[PDB]
């Protein structure tokens, strides 16, 4: 918003910068191996449960 | 005590149920096995040449 009529208007990327480079391992993490979630038993009554 | 080492290592390895993979000793299929077993061991050979 402080633009002059006839100079430039450039504006770095900082921002953009940083999330593009941590969202990729935020979803390898969490995504890589098709399951998402596993469910271990307490004791071994609760297996098939499980 | 062969069996505790055996739940031991199955739990450890990170199967929280032992029995799919091994049997009780004082289970009754367990006691029944082992009084066919000695039941086997009535006579051996050579003892009635002896006789």
């Amino acid at each position: 918003g402080n633009e002059r009529p006839g100079k430039s208007a450039i504006v770095s990327r900082d921002v953009q910068e940083t999330v593009d480079w941590i969202m990729p391992s935020l979803m390898k993490v969490f995504t890589s191996g098709g399951q998402v979630v596993k469910y271990e038993p307490q004791t071994a009554e609760d297996v098939e449960q499980a | 005590n062969l069996y505790n080492i055996l739940k031991e290592v199955t739990e450890n390895a990170g199967y929280k149920d032992p029995d799919r993979f091994w049997t009780n000793p004082d289970s009754p299929e367990a006691q029944q096995a082992k009084a066919i077993r000695e039941q086997k061991e009535a006579q051996p050979k050579p003892e009635d040449i002896k006789a």
